[PDB]
């Protein structure tokens, strides 16, 4: 039939291009062949012709849909799936990368001209294509609310201060363990290793809260961390050896007992 | 090397080992794809597995980086380059000293010039032609056909200015790319750049390998959540942000505004319409004007400051330079260009040229700059908002002259500011009074006299978070502004 | 390597003779024996043999071209010399060496394509020559070193285009001149330069073209392109009654009113056909539209579109475009040292449309060498001992304003544009818009606004009555308009247009010959618009009125009604 004529031939320029494409290590998108065979054919390309070839001969190619495709400076964003077209070839006993040389373009062509006739001696239902994954009393009441609430607000607002400080402290110290890591020195000035923490820090913090967050890191935790006063300065010291699984741990079960 | 053959097996274990899912299968799978040759490997899997390894990485980078390919070849061959990333510490550029070389380390920076791809030559095949032996594998030092090439890239970046120090010119290095890093990094842009300083026959060069341009902690996510359902969340934003300014709210609130700014929108025409807004402000010497610009620029990371008459009109969009090495013309970056996706103030704009401010017109409405100079033809995204601050014509507001008679601004100019204030200066005793307990109280007690509702940092949070949503007009506020437009349009500044 | 060696190369090199002898084309001809009979008439130096021929009667040499193209060349290139010979033993005495062009390569490929992939292989690009060198000898033939740059049209906004090199031997050398689109193929080859070496600090080779064919991009190639389907599309449009209808109402759809602008900007982008009687004058076939306007007339928006419509277009800024940036300078080039010319906005705008912004912001030197280049729409530079002549053969668009902000309609046109009056003469299309507090237009200005922003949210992504048509549609029938009508003016009633120009000559002495050729090419370009092929006087018409609208706009308010009245004839 026509209809099917003018399938094999598009069968014919999609296999001429996808062999073109993968024969220079190159990975054949879809917006690639439907250009090269609109330039073939002079005729549109769509989705539909692909899925009635794989209705016809589902063995020609393998359809996947992957990211992560470079298509140089296109501003295409790297969150936009495509549809790629992977030759299924029968691997040679030479142990060479099969090549989709003149010989198996015939025989697929050949194959796919049999199928259609083996289909008009029974159009073609496409196939589905892999998807891209009174008020006062009400006044007096709020009025005893807000007094109940500020007896409970009478205790010191330090104390949760410091809780709110303990959930911070475990990447504070890792991160000042990166820094000693980076640093090649066993004893750093506050004003260095703070700055560094703060430029490494994933929140904008001043640099007294993270003197005070060291102040707590070495009074709660005395035998990693060691401070030195010395002259008008005092000094950063840590033990690089230790785990810092325990010390997370061990993290943890203070900021619980704290709570 | 012995050592290198320990990581070489030791980075083995770890592409072998490291899960309950082995992450780097898969992209080991993917590096097979010819378009795919660079691996990339997370620094704190690397420390997290094992501690001797990462430190030795993290010091013999550039010892066991060929041994690292060389494990990746062979893990992938059982069933290409490495590429790192995550490096928690970060560094300044003039931190950068020769008792760094050969250490991992990772250095932020802006690109401000490019340049294009080049083949580079890592093993050459060799054919003598005295006695016709081919010579295969020679490394170079710094056949076509069988020789192995690789893609380059030359990336001229530029020190940060938050990062620069007062009165010092901020020094260029020169960043190598290869492989998939190239073509990453577009001029203009500010990066983070992964990888080792190297020795070039000296002179200086980092060698780059990978770019950089839910999950908030629960208390500073309640925190915000808590704050954003205060009912006077704008007033107290409104006193918290200027706690030492005494009145002229009005500022304070357009201020505020144009720091939360709109939405762009793009039309199916390709037109862009401006989601930004633009701000001036004019008033008689007392009024405090210069003091919002400072306060803005040292609590917004991203504004810049300037002065009027000190810039040129090359300074302030771009200019076009003769480069010395490569003698072709390229363009230097301007002050507009740098406050991308910013704030922009300029002091004393009435002393600026004519000339300069007809440069500025299509910066102000067009939000891009297009430079067609000397065979140079490029356009340039501007996506600034413009904070101005200017006197009237007479150090005095006249009031036996018009309105439009007190001010030297161009119609356009004027049609282009978004919110216009005009101040007047007024001998009131009570406002004399205010303002010189507020100045006094200040300069005696300098801290005490501060009570901030809300603390800077939670307030950058909270703008961080509400900049991204994007809102839609309502029916009842369509036909509202509809009716409000019509009754306000039926009234020099013409709208 | 497997080409080397000498069995298949020689058995190659004779099938490639049986091929050059025994192909027959759909129609019984032997093409390539035509060809050769016209090469020797001709006495040229190439052959030309098409590549599409070759792949559907040899599929191997079609792999093989690619792989091996230097070898194969040389081979092919031998056997048209012993074929030649063979059938014209005397051809030896006009010509030695005969080479053999390439053409119609199916895989077309950008500059920002080239990699490293695509090294000593053939590649054919399209681009656009910026610079050319003189013909050079060897001690082997002619040389040719051309710089070319990517098309401007193509290239995305806010990325520089990029230049490359290529070589040209032979037939060749002298085949393009600079600012003209061409599309090459070529082989791809490196090049050691040790100067790149030191100055990197690492072995750079400098990748260089060696073109095999030269065939200038004309639009021939995108007529080849159009689609029968868009054809058969673009002819049911022109049968329609209505086409001007929704062909005015399709432009600018974000913008409400202003129907004199769209419809004199839509006439001026359909172009007339230029005409050279004679040989002794050439009879543009350009118009040039001048837009003066109140503030807040969104100009810019319709520069804008005009930009992204347009298949080749270049938006430039008056503060920013000097008279050197915008026309073609002489330049010693930085290696070599020999002048060379880079070619400006207008020369890159050639068969395309330029577009100007703040004119009125012009220097008038630089304001100078715009006449030329408007009058006779090519461009002659004599500097640095060179004198060349290049074709400028664009559109312009220019905007304005008005001295003070506003337009004074009790002055005369001339008196409130800061412009000579020959720039004014230059241009054939005058349309002044101004602002007027209608209650009645401000609510229709209001509710298209509102309506346009809630329709074109990313979350959420006529004054004539008629549905406009989509881009894409519009594009492919300009194209096929511009590259397929020419209409003849064969009933046109003299006697009328002639009272018409007494008339206009009367009343303008009482406030010329290339308003009546404004008039001639606006309704070449109106029947061009409905694909007609002779001009029907209503063309005729529909220029008179939309000329006259734009003659009376630059007049005094005192006497345009007067003007009115006499003229409402034809107004009407
Ligand atoms: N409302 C106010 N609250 C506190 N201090 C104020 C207030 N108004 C004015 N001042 C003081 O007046 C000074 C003037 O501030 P500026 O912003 O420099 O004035 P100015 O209007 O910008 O004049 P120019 O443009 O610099 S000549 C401030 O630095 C304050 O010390
Ligand atoms: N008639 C209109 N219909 C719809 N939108 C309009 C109209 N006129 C103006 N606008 C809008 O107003 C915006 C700003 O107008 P402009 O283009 O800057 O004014 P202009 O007439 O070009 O004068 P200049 O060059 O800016 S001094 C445009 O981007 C449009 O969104
Ligand atoms: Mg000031
Ligand atoms: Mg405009």
């Amino acid at each position: 039939p026509y209809k099917y004529q003018v399938l094999a031939e598009m069968f014919r320029s999609m296999d001429t291009i996808v062999g073109m494409l993968h024969n220079r290590s190159e990975t054949p998108t879809f917006a690639k062949v439907q250009r090269g065979v609109q330039d073939m054919m002079r005729r549109r390309f769509e989705e539909c012709n692909v899925g009635q070839i794989k209705t016809v001969y589902p063995a020609s190619y393998r359809f996947r849909q992957e990211r992560s495709v470079p298509t140089f400076k296109d501003g295409t964003r790297r969150s936009d799936y495509q549809l790629t077209i992977e030759p299924l070839l029968e691997q040679e006993a030479d142990g060479a990368a099969p090549q989709l040389t003149a010989s198996r373009l015939l025989q697929r062509r050949q194959i796919f001209s049999q199928k259609l006739v083996e289909h008009v001696k029974e159009d073609i239902e496409p196939a589905a294509l892999p998807q891209p994954p009174s008020q006062d009393l009400l006044e007096r009441i709020r009025a005893k609310e807000a007094q109940k609430q500020l007896a409970q607000m009478t205790r010191c607002p330090e104390q949760e201060q410091r809780l709110q400080r303990l959930e911070r402290l475990p990447e504070l110290a890792r991160v000042l363990r990166s820094v000693f890591v980076s640093e090649r020195k066993p004893a750093l000035s506050m004003e260095v290793a703070c700055a560094r923490m703060v430029g490494s820090c994933c929140t904008i913090m001043s640099p007294g809260e993270m003197e005070k967050h060291l102040l707590l890191l070495s009074e709660l935790l005395p035998d990693w961390l060691s401070l030195h006063r010395i002259r008008t300065d005092t000094y950063v010291k840590l033990d690089k050896a230790a785990d810092l699984a325990h010390i997370t741990a061990r993290l943890a079960h203070q900021t619980r007992a704290e709570e | 090397d012995e050592v290198a053959e320990k990581c070489q097996k030791l980075f083995l274990d770890f592409l072998e080992e490291f899960q309950g899912e082995i992450k780097y299968l898969q992209l080991a799978e993917e590096l097979i794809r010819p378009e795919r040759n660079t691996l990339v490997v997370s620094f704190v899997d690397l420390e997290q597995f094992n501690q001797q390894l990462s430190t030795t990485i993290q010091e013999e980078f550039y010892r066991v980086y060929p041994y690292l390919c060389r494990a990746l070849k062979t893990f992938v061959k059982d069933r290409f380059y490495v590429a790192f990333q995550d490096l928690p510490t970060r560094h300044k550029i003039r931190e950068l000293t020769s008792s760094r070389i050969g250490l991992l380390t990772r250095i932020s920076g802006q690109v401000v010039r490019t340049h294009p791809v080049h083949p580079e030559l890592v093993s050459g095949t060799f054919l003598c032609l005295d006695c016709q032996t081919v010579i295969r594998d020679v490394e170079q030092q710094f056949d076509t056909n069988k020789s192995r090439f690789v893609d380059f890239q030359k990336v001229r970046i530029q020190e940060t200015q938050a990062e620069l120090p007062r009165g010092s010119i901020p020094r260029s290095l020169e960043v190598i790319l290869r492989a998939e890093a190239v073509e990453s990094a577009q001029a203009g842009d500010k990066c983070d750049f992964t990888g080792t300083l190297i020795v070039v026959p000296y002179r200086l060069v980092f060698l780059a390998c990978c770019v950089a341009p839910n999950q908030m902690t629960v208390k500073e996510w309640e925190k915000v959540f808590e704050m954003s359902q205060d009912k006077n969340l704008y007033h107290n934003l409104c006193t918290s942000l200027f706690p030492t300014i005494h009145g002229n709210d009005e500022v304070k609130r357009g201020v505020l505004l144009m720091l939360f700014g709109g939405v762009p929108k793009t039309t199916g025409e390709g037109t862009s319409l401006r989601g930004d807004i633009n701000v001036c402000i004019v008033g008689d010497p007392s009024t405090a004007k210069s003091q919002f610009l400072k306060h803005v620029e040292e609590f917004s990371p991203r504004a810049v400051y300037t002065s009027g008459k000190a810039s040129s009109a090359a300074g302030l969009t771009a200019a076009v330079v003769r480069d010395e090495e490569s003698h072709e013309f390229v363009i230097e970056a301007g002050a507009l260009m740098l406050a991308d996706n910013g704030v922009c103030c300029i002091d004393e704009f009435d002393k600026m040229d004519v000339r300069d401010q007809v440069a500025i017109h299509e910066a102000m409405e067009q939000q891009t700059i297009s430079i067609t100079k000397a065979g140079v033809k490029a356009t340039l995204n501007a996506r600034t908002s413009i904070l101005a601050a200017a006197n009237p014509i007479s150090g005095h507001y006249d009031r036996s002259k018009s309105l439009k008679q007190n001010i030297n601004l161009s119609a356009p100019i004027m049609s282009r500011f978004d919110l216009f204030f005009i101040l007047v200066d007024e001998c009131n005793e009570v406002t004399d009074y205010a303002i010189a307990r507020r100045i006094v109280d200040l300069h005696s007690r300098i801290e005490e006299s501060i009570d901030r509702v809300y603390s800077l940092d939670d307030i950058r949070r909270y703008l961080l978070f509400a900049r991204q949503f994007k809102p839609k007009i309502s029916k009842e506020s369509e036909d509202f502004i509809v009716e409000q437009y019509k009754h306000l349009r039926q009234r020099s500044w013409r709208i | 390597e497997w080409v080397s060696m000498a069995g298949p190369r020689l058995e190659i090199h004779h099938r490639f003779k049986n091929f050059l002898r025994t192909h027959v084309d759909s129609h019984g001809h032997n093409v390539f024996k035509e060809r050769i009979s016209d090469m020797c008439k001709e006495n040229r130096e190439s052959l030309v043999v098409n590549y599409e021929d070759l792949a559907a009667r040899e599929h191997v040499l079609a792999y093989f071209l690619p792989e091996a193209p230097a070898e194969l060349l040389q081979i092919f290139d031998e056997a048209a010399l012993e074929v030649v010979l063979a059938m014209y033993p005397k051809y030896d005495r006009i010509t030695n060496h005969i080479h053999v062009r390439i053409s119609h390569l199916p895989l077309v490929e950008e500059l920002r394509s080239l990699r490293q992939l695509h090294l000593n292989q053939l590649i054919r690009t399209s681009g656009v020559v910026t610079s050319c060198t003189g013909v050079l000898p060897q001690l082997s033939q002619n040389y040719q070193r051309i710089r070319i740059q990517e098309s401007p049209g193509k290239v995305a906004a806010g990325r520089l285009p990029r230049s490359k090199d290529a070589i040209l031997l032979a037939d060749l050398v002298d085949s393009c001149k600079p600012g003209d689109e061409i599309e090459l193929t070529g082989i791809y080859h490196n090049n050691y330069d040790g100067s790149l070496n030191t100055a990197n600090g690492f072995p750079v080779f400098a990748t260089v073209i060696l073109a095999n064919h030269v065939a200038k991009k004309d639009n021939k190639v995108a007529v080849g392109e159009l689609t029968d389907e868009d054809v058969k599309m673009i002819t049911s449009l022109s049968k329609d009654q209505q086409i001007g209808e929704k062909i005015f109402a399709s432009i600018a759809p974000s913008i409400y009113g202003h129907e004199d602008i769209k419809r004199g900007l839509a006439l001026a982008l359909f172009g007339g056909e230029p005409k050279n009687p004679g040989g002794k004058h050439k009879v543009r076939g350009d118009i040039n539209v001048l837009l003066c306007g109140d503030p807040g007339t969104a100009k810019s928006q319709f520069l804008k579109y005009i930009e992204k419509v347009s298949s080749r277009a270049i938006f430039t800024t008056g503060q920013g475009a000097s008279a050197v940036g915008l026309t073609a300078y002489v330049q010693r080039h930085p290696v070599s040292r020999e002048w060379t010319l880079e070619a400006g906005a207008l020369v890159l705008a050639d068969r395309g449309v330029c577009l100007i912004d703040e004119f009125d912001k012009m220097n008038d030197q630089d304001r100078t060498s715009i006449h030329e280049a408007m009058e006779q729409q090519s461009i002659s530079i004599s500097k640095a001992g060179i004198v060349t002549s290049l074709q400028a053969r664009c559109t312009v668009i220019a905007a304005a304003n008005p001295i003070g902000g506003r337009y004074d309609p009790s002055l005369t046109f001339s008196e409130n544009v800061d412009l000579t009056e020959p720039i004014i003469s230059r241009f054939d299309i005058l349309c002044v818009v101004r602002d007027t507090v209608d209650p009645v237009q401000d609510e229709m200005l209001a509710r298209f606004v509102v309506g346009s922003h809630v329709r074109h949210h990313p979350s959420n992504k006529n004054t004539y009555g008629v549905e406009p048509l989509p881009q894409e549609v519009l594009k492919k029938y300009i194209i096929y308009a511009k590259e397929r009508v020419h209409p003849k003016l064969n009933q046109m009633d003299q006697d009328k247009v002639a009272k018409m120009y007494s008339d206009l000559r009367k009343e303008s002495m009482a406030t010329t010959v290339r308003h009546i050729e404004s008039m001639i090419r606006m309704a070449e370009a109106h029947a061009r618009i409905h694909l007609r092929d002779y001009v029907i006087e209503d063309d005729v018409n529909m220029a008179i009125r939309v000329m006259l609208e734009s003659f009376i706009d630059t007049q005094k308010f005192s006497v345009m009604r007067s003007m009115r009245k006499t003229f409402a004839r034809y107004l009407s």
